[PDB]
């Protein structure tokens, strides 16, 4: 009768653990039969179980007994084990597949609601917001600071910022907010604004002070307008800045973002455009999206930072297109294993999901772990294909950069960026607008240091000055802090400026002779007719 | 005025030049082809130059044999020979070159691979008998060794006015124009270290016989070839010729031996092909 | 033609890796407007107003929109034409 039972070994501890079993049928009268192929049994789970590599062995060891409990001997060859890579990966055999995952709660851009998915979140987030909850998770990110560290001498704000790992820890802050309000009744998780896309308005969930309700018939106050600061006694204000309605240099900006294979260089771009936002909606006021103090009581803050997130999301699926690293990251290893300060604590975090998973290797694959999908992961209406292509043709030309060596300034502020042409006699200098970006902060921030540079491309307006990589001239910032009046000295290096020449024939395309606008073809005059 | 502006080639280096590695190849190699009973071998090729005696032909009933000596196509002979033992080396795993160590340099001591009795690789740590140190004459006897004698005149320092024998014998025969008058001067020189090395011990480069049975003799030769190859380009400085001798041109057609056999003997096709001189 | 040959040069500084629609060497003067073509009257040609400046008209194709049928000298395609430069480069040479 042969039941077989089949237990995995290390030669290390020894561990031993059951696999399962499995039963084959027989009599002593029988056809006689043998199996040409393998049967195959599942075995994952105990394999991550013991912390065993596939690589590492992991040898196999089996007990067989007849109907009675009797133990034959010397039964059977089990040698062989398998390793399938999930269809998902592309990396050796199956094409791009877009591969499925549990996948809840699907976020959605949040032009494309209706009125009824909109009342629905403004209900369930006021429910949110007369109750307590809110506010017990912005205080997460904001400014009463739970994180003592390392003795600790001092206290500081628990959110990460100056490190690889900021968009991690941000990432589980929006799925914290976004579960919280599904379990509010809510009809839809947490839309994305998109604000990529330029906006003569600010969008209409967030903007308008009061909504009407329908139900109630009666006008209310809009749940997303402002979010109270009551351990202060204060409420979130927004003054945005004019810069931040109707410009497409964002485009460009995440353009770039999206170019970057390493891991770290694309944090570093994606987090510095994260910080612009901030600095253009809640510029002036101290109680604002600006400061990184407040910023998390302003409830745009996860409307952003889903969308933030969203490109995150973007650049992984990028990154499989690439077959690189999408799930991981070959870049900064010692930070990807330290639990998340205020989600790994067991207070004030009753959240078992955010608290499980607060490690940063937890948050890398959203869909299977934080059970969330965005409805399409195209940039500006344009297929992953079709947006590596674009990627490519932008690598295609001769390009300069400004460099920023950035860290933790006590505080947010705008850094603008100057073009200086010095004139032939005499000396002069530096008068021209390139371009801006933001650094945000708090006066009770952990210090942090970019290991490497923030870039900036500067090319399209030099090409409007005329100028080169090798004409001359400087790239001087003016940097203007969170308060309006003030303005700084020479808190960062001077930017550098790097040249990369084009695959522009400079790195790595090929001689290609390239195509253009090209109208009135100029031709020999003795081959005229 | 603007001035002007597929098996890549072995490199000789000078001995004291070399690396770790490139000792570590060459101990190796030498210490494999030493071993090595084939024509590739060491005591074969050694076989090439005297005592075995090859020419005219190793069937011969009395053979006059082998090396040229004492005539204008001496160095080209040596040359050919070099190259000889080169390849086999090369075939043997050596990553460089026959090193030389010149005599071009005032001398305080024989170079490092050369007399120390024992090598240990520092790769495995495990020392082992030194491959250049001497060499075995196997027809005579197993146990027969290639001995050795410094002279101390091969250590001679240039005085207040005096500069040793070798900087100015060499210098002698640098100056000569023609192939044949430099040949002359040149072929003595040479004969220096082979007396200075060899002392008055049987078994060693003092004598014609046993000479290429001892590993130094033919980095000695590397440099031999070096100081010719010098005085190539000091010809063709000088617009004179190079590659070409307009003295003694009658010997120049009659073929190296045992180069020239082809057959079984010697194959190292390279080395037959070009055994005109 | 003269043109021309303006444009055979940047593909060569193409080929080179080295600037072609950019000028490291003279500075302060890649901004002025053209003088004629900068002045409101005469010029009436928005085209050549707005791009007077020389670090406009540095890349012809993209801006003036045009093109020369061939780029390549004297029936010569411009990677053997930088070979006969560098050959040429390759012996003694005297200049006045």
């Amino acid at each position: 009768s042969l039941l077989v039972e089949y237990f995995i070994a290390a030669d290390g501890t020894d561990q031993k653990m059951k696999a399962g079993e499995f039963y084959v049928l027989g009599s002593e009268n029988e056809m006689p039969w043998k199996f040409d192929r393998p049967y195959k049994s599942d075995i994952t789970y105990v394999m991550d179980a013991m912390k065993l590599h596939y690589t590492d062995k992991y040898h196999v060891e089996l007990r067989i007994t007849d109907m009675t409990g009797a133990e034959v001997t010397d039964l059977k060859l089990v040698t062989s084990v398998i390793y399938e890579p999930g269809i998902g990966n592309f990396g050796e055999g199956r094409r791009w597949i877009s591969p499925i995952t549990s996948a809840s709660r699907i976020r959605k851009n949040l032009l494309d609601f209706e009125d009824g998915e909109m009342e629905s979140l403004r209900n369930a987030f006021k429910q949110m917001a007369d109750e307590g909850r809110y506010e017990e998770i912005a205080s997460f990110h904001g400014v009463p600071a739970q994180c003592p560290s390392e003795d600790g001498t001092m206290v500081h704000t628990c959110c990460l910022h100056g490190m690889p790992v900021f968009p991690h820890w941000h990432r589980l802050y929006v799925s914290l907010v976004e579960d919280e309000l599904l379990a509010r009744g809510s009809g839809v998780a947490v839309p994305y604004w998109d604000w990529v896309e330029p906006f003569d308005e600010l969008p209409r969930l967030i903007n308008e002070a009061t909504f009407y309700n329908s139900r109630t018939l009666q006008i209310e106050p809009n749940p997303f307008f402002k979010g109270k600061i009551s351990f202060e006694n204060a409420e979130t204000d927004r003054d945005t800045q004019p810069e931040l309605f109707g410009n497409r240099y964002l485009y460009d900006h995440t353009l770039f973002v999206f170019e970057q294979t390493d891991f770290c260089e694309f944090e570093v771009h994606y987090e510095v455009l994260h910080n612009t936002i901030h600095s253009w909606l809640g510029g002036r006021d101290v109680h604002s999206m600006s400061s990184l103090d407040y910023a998390a009581y302003d409830p745009v803050f996860f409307l952003h930072h889903s969308n933030v997130d969203r490109l995150w999301a973007i650049w992984q699926e990028l990154q499989r297109y690439r077959k690189l690293s999408y799930n991981e990251a070959n870049c900064a290893l010692p930070l990807m294993n330290q639990p998340m300060r205020p989600f790994s604590n067991s207070t004030a975090n009753n959240d078992r999901l955010t608290f499980t998973n607060s490690r940063p290797n937890d948050v890398f694959d959203y869909q299977n772990v934080l059970h969330y999908k965005y409805d399409t992961l195209n940039f500006a209406g344009l297929s992953i294909p079709q947006l590596e292509r674009i990627l490519q043709k932008n690598q295609g030309r001769d390009r300069i950069f400004a460099g920023f060596l950035l860290h933790g300034i006590k505080a947010s502020a705008d850094v603008r960026i100057y073009i200086c042409v010095p004139t032939g006699i005499g000396e002069e200098n530096c008068g021209n607008y390139a371009g801006i970006f933001s650094v945000l902060g708090g006066e009770t921030e952990m210090p942090w240091q970019f290991d490497r540079l923030f870039r900036y491309e500067i090319t399209d307006e030099l090409k409007k000055l005329g100028l080169n990589q090798n004409s001359h001239f400087r790239v001087e910032m003016e940097l203007t802090a969170v308060n309006g009046s003030k303005i700084t000295q020479k808190i960062f290096p001077n930017p550098t400026i790097i040249f990369v020449p084009s695959d522009v024939e400079f790195e790595e395309d090929t001689w290609r002779d390239v195509v253009t606008s090209a109208n009135r073809i100029r031709r020999n005059l003795k081959d005229l007719s | 005025f603007v001035p002007k502006k597929v098996r890549g080639n072995l490199v000789r280096k000078n001995v004291d030049r070399l690396s770790l590695q490139e000792i570590n190849s060459l101990i190796h190699a030498l210490k494999r082809m030493q071993k090595d009973r084939s024509s590739d071998g060491f005591e074969t090729i050694a076989s090439f130059h005297a005592l075995p005696p090859l020419c005219p032909n190793p069937t011969a009933k009395h053979r006059h044999a082998c090396c040229l000596h004492g005539m204008a196509t001496f160095p080209q002979w040596h040359r050919l020979y070099v190259v000889q033992f080169e390849h086999s080396l090369n075939r043997h795993g050596a990553i460089v070159g026959v090193p030389y160590w010149d005599w071009t340099y005032p001398m305080t001591e024989v170079p490092g691979l050369l007399t120390s009795e024992k090598y240990t690789d520092p790769f495995t740590g495990i020392e082992t008998f030194n491959p250049f140190n001497h060499g075995h004459i196997s027809f005579i006897s197993p146990e027969t060794m290639t001995t050795r004698e410094v002279s101390e005149h091969l250590f001679e320092q240039p005085a207040l006015g005096k500069q040793t024998w070798l900087f100015n014998n060499i210098i002698l025969a640098l100056e000569q124009t023609d192939y044949c008058d430099f040949e002359v001067q040149f072929e003595i020189v040479h004969n220096s270290i082979h007396s200075w090395l060899g002392g008055k011990e049987l078994y060693s480069l003092n004598h014609l016989h046993y000479a290429a049975y001892d590993p130094a003799f033919f980095l000695h030769h590397s440099n031999v070839d070096r100081l010719w190859v010098v005085w190539q380009e000091l010809q063709k400085f000088r617009g004179l010729p190079a590659y070409e001798s307009n003295c003694a041109i009658e010997l120049m057609s009659q073929p190296l031996k045992p180069f020239s056999f082809g057959a079984p003997y010697n194959l190292n096709p390279v080395t037959t092909k070009y055994s005109k001189p | 033609t003269v043109d021309r040959l303006w444009a055979i040069w940047q593909d060569l500084q193409r080929y080179r890796k080295l600037d072609y629609n950019v000028a490291n060497c003279a500075l302060n003067l890649l901004n002025d407007p053209m003088r004629p073509f900068n002045n409101k009257t005469a010029n009436q040609d928005h085209l050549t107003f707005t791009n007077s400046r020389p670090n406009d008209v540095f890349d012809y194709q993209n801006s003036l929109n045009y093109k020369f049928d061939s780029l390549s000298f004297s029936g010569l395609s411009i990677p053997r034409l930088d070979d006969l430069l560098e050959s040429r480069q390759s012996h003694d040479r005297v200049f006045a």
